[PDB]
């Protein structure tokens, strides 16, 4: 903002860096949630405020956006598992009717 | 000015309509307030 | 009204003020959420004017 | 050059003006307008490289 | 609750799409200037997008998050977080059927690519403006019978249509 | 070219459908036609002419194609062109095989070809793609809306067109158009280059364009992330600093913990309660 | 050629259209139209059926099946079934009434001959009403549509040339569809008018005044109900607007969006200020006048409106807004001053 700082421009870069050492927690939550992942930070800043350990990361708005995009594209994007079944990454705003 | 085939010669002597900016005193121009400077670029003069 | 201590000129800072980070070089004011206040909001107000 | 273009952009405005423009009532600045190279020269300062 | 393991990608069924859109949009309209509104039907109509008030239906009779998720019977908007305005997707039913130019102008052109057809030539020729092949049918001819589904253009078209005729002023 | 088939005594059918030679044609039976065509009545003589023109269909656009997708079982061409996979040596079997790997991961993964056509035009999210207002009375969106927009209008459009029985032509030809606006949006330039109707004939930031951003070569793309507790400042030597040590500037050591640092403080008399020392900060 | 990227061209082989429309011959086509549809008009009723289902019917068989419409809407009509069903009545309807049949049928195909004809003179005119804001293309198709109304609505009982007449219903379609597609968003017509007829005016000012009038100047200038900031508002009104993927001053790789900040939704802070809010709250709350404490909160806290004591007084499904003044009173009351002792909510403000 104006009286308010912006954050720092983490790249592929810095990636690929974090990357070789094996900081897989940290590039996630680096990425998600003091960056992309909406819902996470609010519980993140809460949690930490309370004094509580952190959540886990969800879905990148980045990513789910991509998602989207495809979708606009005409273009079925779906995560799905072991049994191979797919996964909801919006947790309902997504399952209609 | 503006003539007519019939010798027409009516000449409107005035046409202000737009401004130009001017150069200081030292060399540089006032943009919208803002001390403004144009950069003297080269180029392959023009022949054969 | 600590805060005001020199921005008291009709909406102005008074010139010459040791102004730091934080502080109101000047006094602005408009109206949120589409000038609604919350309903939430709305009972604390209340309970205190 | 610069005070060029949106001045050719002027006569190009004015050519259109010899169309619809009656027996002699176009002889001044009935067919004129500035915005165009106002523009040109304008837009080339303040948004120059 | 868990985790996931593979993601997957594949095309989407119309019925997928359909089984996405939460709506159709039919109105181009975008928003009302008067007053800013998501126009009804239109782009924004937060009736199949969602409230742009978390939890608040368009009209109000709803708004508390007291009413967990129950439509309105008015405005006919949901009652949720507006955030799922980012989310839910609707969609336009195509008067015709168009394609999708990804599985075109892509080469090998993969459907063409899979009908024997000029990746452009063939291809593009017909779908895009031009000419017409020979859909099922075509037991009349020119010499040649027919075409199980070999290429044919208009004049071609027509002169079997209307077979044969001439003005003479 | 038409057989003239003058009638008198009972009647016939209604000037306009294929004939050959059809179960009835007029005169209480006493006509009939093994030619093909489509009728034309004349009502004069009780005459009919026949031009010769057989039930054939030969569609446009996707519809045509959409039609062969589905008409297509691939357990057979699969096969089929199995059967050139190396009977011609190396001419033929070079393109058969080609075509047929399609087939296998069609085939395969299960899928179905007719869904690379469409009738059913997905759209992104409206927050995607929002509309803000913006200075003094004005605001500011997505080329999308606008390509959507477009699209959209035609569609509509072309179904009041179809719903007029109109000259197919105009008809195909709006089709045509629409197809445009189509592929207009999922990825625009792609074959001719459609840019805000005004101004800038800078094209519209097309989905595909949106997405990769493929307008960069994916080489240069705008990779990279903000981060929430993150801070930048210049660098000093600390020659006190011990190897696993560094030096920081409080003030922005502060910024950088503030909400643990609240904690904390509430933790301690000195903070009651968190927005206290928040603002006690401030 | 290849990308031969021009519609234009294409949908211009309508040189290959035989405009041959002499005189003595659109006439002929006219009457053979209105005929037509006076049949339909017979037929539905000698039929009692619907007309305009007549003529759709007409239509299709006339259009032939080459053209049917796979998805009539997704099957509106049986195009396949109902339709026929329809075809063997009429055919079985009598030659007084089923001549009208052919007549109809004749009135169709010759409606689409006319159109055709003259669907250059449409492009000859769209070609006038380019720039203002759309697809030459749209334009003409536009035109299009008006024309055929034209069609429909025409009497060629009152001798005189079609095209000069159609020529307006064309217009009418364009400048129609103008003031509709034209903005990215959706505005009244009598608003566009004026809006020009701003704009046009700002020329007529600033050439004579040399300068460029203002909102006054103008205001006056425009007339009746003038008003400066009014002018102003509508300036506002009337623009563009803007696009989010503008690239920035950097010309590298910033875009407008990547400044646009998001208000809609809580900071990690106010979420968690609300959430924590929302906590203490009913903490005094609970430990009250049961039914009366809930009250205030079960009307607005819970939907909407507070306080709607007249409301209230039945919505207590019971006593009367006189009490209701009573109630809150103490309620409030003895809470925050209660409250001044367990002070929870008292860091807020
Ligand atoms: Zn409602």
């Amino acid at each position: 903002g104006k009286a308010q700082f912006g954050g720092q421009r983490f790249g592929e870069m810095e990636v690929w860096a974090l990357e070789a050492y094996g900081a897989a927690h940290t590039l996630q939550e680096m990425l998600t949630l003091k960056s992309d992942d909406i819902e996470g930070r609010n519980a993140a800043y809460e949690a930490i405020i309370k004094g509580e350990d952190v959540p886990e990361p969800s879905v990148p708005e980045s990513f789910r956006v991509l998602v989207k995009e495809l979708q606009a594209l005409a273009l079925d994007v779906q995560t799905l598992d072991e049994k191979d079944n797919p996964v909801d990454i919006f947790e309902g705003l997504a399952s209609k009717r | 000015q503006l003539i007519h085939k019939d010798t027409g010669l009516i000449k409107e002597d005035e046409v202000f309509l737009g401004h130009i900016p001017l150069m200081t005193e030292d060399g540089s121009f006032i943009i919208n307030g803002a001390d403004r400077v144009i950069v003297s670029q080269i180029h392959r003069s023009p022949g054969v | 009204e600590a805060a005001l201590r020199d921005l008291d000129e009709e909406g102005v800072v008074r010139i010459g003020a040791e102004v730091k980070p934080g502080d109101i070089l000047v006094g602005r004011t408009s109206f949120k959420g589409e000038s609604e206040p919350t309903p939430e909001e709305r009972l604390l107000r209340s309970i205190f004017g | 050059d610069q005070f060029r273009v949106g001045l050719a952009r002027l006569a190009r405005g004015v050519r259109e003006r010899m169309l619809m423009g009656s027996e002699d009532s176009l002889t001044p600045a009935k067919l004129v307008n500035s915005r165009p190279l106002e523009a040109a020269i304008r837009e080339f300062f303040s948004r120059s490289q | 609750k868990k985790e996931v393991r593979k993601v997957r990608i594949a095309l989407a069924s119309p019925e997928k799409i359909r089984s996405w859109s939460y709506g159709e949009v039919e109105k181009p309209e975008t928003i009302n200037y008067r007053t800013l509104k998501p126009e009804r039907d239109g782009l924004f109509d937060e009736r199949i997008f969602g409230p742009i008030k978390d939890y608040e239906c368009a009209c109000g009779k709803y708004k508390r998050q007291r009413f967990e998720g129950k439509v309105c019977e008015r405005c006919g908007v949901e009652v949720t977080k507006s955030i799922v305005r980012r989310y839910r997707m609707g969609h336009i039913e195509l008067a015709t059927p168009a394609a999708h130019i990804w599985f075109v102008k892509d080469v090998p052109s993969k459907i063409g690519t899979l009908l024997d057809l000029s990746a452009t030539e063939l291809e593009q020729v017909l779908y895009f403006s031009k000419y017409i092949v020979l859909d099922p049918k075509g037991a009349i001819l020119n010499g040649v019978p027919v075409e199980k589904r070999q290429l044919l253009t208009d004049e071609e078209y027509r002169e079997l249509r209307y077979g044969k005729q001439e003005t003479y002023p | 070219k038409a057989r003239v088939y003058p009638f008198e005594d009972d009647v016939e059918v209604s000037t306009g459908d294929r004939v050959a030679p059809g179960d009835v044609l007029a005169d209480g039976g006493k006509v009939k036609s093994d030619v093909y065509g489509r009728v034309e009545v004349d009502l004069v003589r009780n005459v009919v002419r026949v031009v010769e023109s057989y039930d054939i269909d030969a569609r446009m656009g996707a519809e045509a194609i959409q039609q062969l997708l589905k008409e297509l079982d691939l357990e057979a061409l699969e096969k089929e062109l199995l059967e050139e996979m190396k009977h011609p040596s190396r001419a033929r079997r070079a393109k058969a095989r080609k075509r047929l790997e399609v087939v296998r991961a069609f085939l395969d993964s299960g899928n179905r070809p007719e869904w690379m056509i469409l009738e059913a035009v997905p759209v992104l999210p409206p927050d995607l793609r929002p509309m803000v207002q913006v200075d003094g009375g004005r605001f500011a969106t997505s080329d999308l809306n606008d390509l959507y927009r477009r699209l959209i209008n035609r569609n509509n459009r072309l179904k009041k067109l179809l719903a007029q029985g109109a000259p197919e032509i105009i008809i195909r030809n709006e089709k045509r158009m629409l197809q445009e606006a189509v592929d207009a949006l999922l990825d625009n330039g792609r074959r001719g280059a459609p840019v805000t109707n005004p101004g800038s004939d800078r094209p519209l930031r097309s989905l595909t364009d949106i997405l990769s951003g493929k307008q960069g070569r994916f080489r240069q793309n705008l990779l990279g992330k903000r981060v929430d507790y993150s801070g930048r400042s210049v660098i000093v030597v600390g020659p006190q600093l011990k190897l696993h040590q560094c030096g920081l500037p409080k003030r922005m050591a502060l910024e950088l913990f503030k909400p643990f640092l609240l904690k904390k403080m509430e933790e301690k008399g000195i903070a009651p309660n968190v927005k206290a020392a928040r603002r006690m900060l401030e | 050629k290849i990308s031969t990227s021009d519609p234009v061209r294409q949908y211009l082989h309508e040189i290959g259209q035989v405009p041959l429309l002499t005189l003595e011959e659109e006439v002929e086509l006219a009457r053979k139209v209105e005929e037509g549809m006076e049949a339909i008009k017979k037929l539905s009723e000698i039929t009692g059926l619907d007309p305009d289902l007549i003529r759709e019917v007409v239509r299709a068989k006339i259009l032939g099946s080459a053209r049917v419409r796979h998805i009539p809407g997704l099957k509106e009509t049986l195009d396949p079934k109902t339709v026929e069903e329809i075809d063997q009545k009429l055919k079985s309807l009598p030659k007084e009434h089923k001549r009208y049949l052919h007549i109809a049928r004749e009135g169709e195909a010759a409606r689409q001959h006319l159109i055709e004809a003259n669907l250059r003179l449409v492009v000859s005119i769209a070609k006038k009403y380019t720039g203002r804001g759309l697809s030459f293309l749209d334009l003409i198709q536009e035109g299009n549509q008006g024309l055929i109304r034209a069609v429909e609505k025409f009497e060629y009982k009152r001798r005189f040339k079609f095209s000069t007449y159609a020529t307006w219903w064309i217009r009418q379609a364009i400048n129609r569809a103008i003031a509709d597609q034209a903005r990215t968003i959706r505005i009244p017509v009598h608003m566009v008018e004026t809006i020009n007829k701003l704009s046009r005016t700002a020329r007529q000012l600033q050439q004579e005044l040399g300068r460029e009038p203002t909102y006054e100047e103008i205001a006056e200038a425009m007339g009746p109900g003038w008003d400066a900031k009014r002018v102003e508002e509508t300036l506002k009104i009337a623009q563009e607007p803007v696009s989010l993927e503008t690239p920035i001053g950097d010309e590298k790789d910033s875009f407008y969006g990547d400044f646009i900040p998001d208000e809609h939704l809580p900071s990690p802070v106010d979420a968690a200020t609300q959430s924590l809010l929302s906590e203490e709250l009913e903490k005094a709350l609970s430990k009250l006048s049961e039914r009366e404490a809930m009250v205030l909160k079960l009307r607005k806290g819970l939907i909407d409106g507070r306080e709607h004591t007249l409301e209230e007084v039945g919505a207590f499904f019971g006593v009367t807004r006189e009490r209701i003044r009573q109630i809150e009173n103490k309620a409030l009351r003895k809470l925050k001053y209660h409250e001044s002792r367990t002070r929870k909510l008292r860091d807020f403000l």
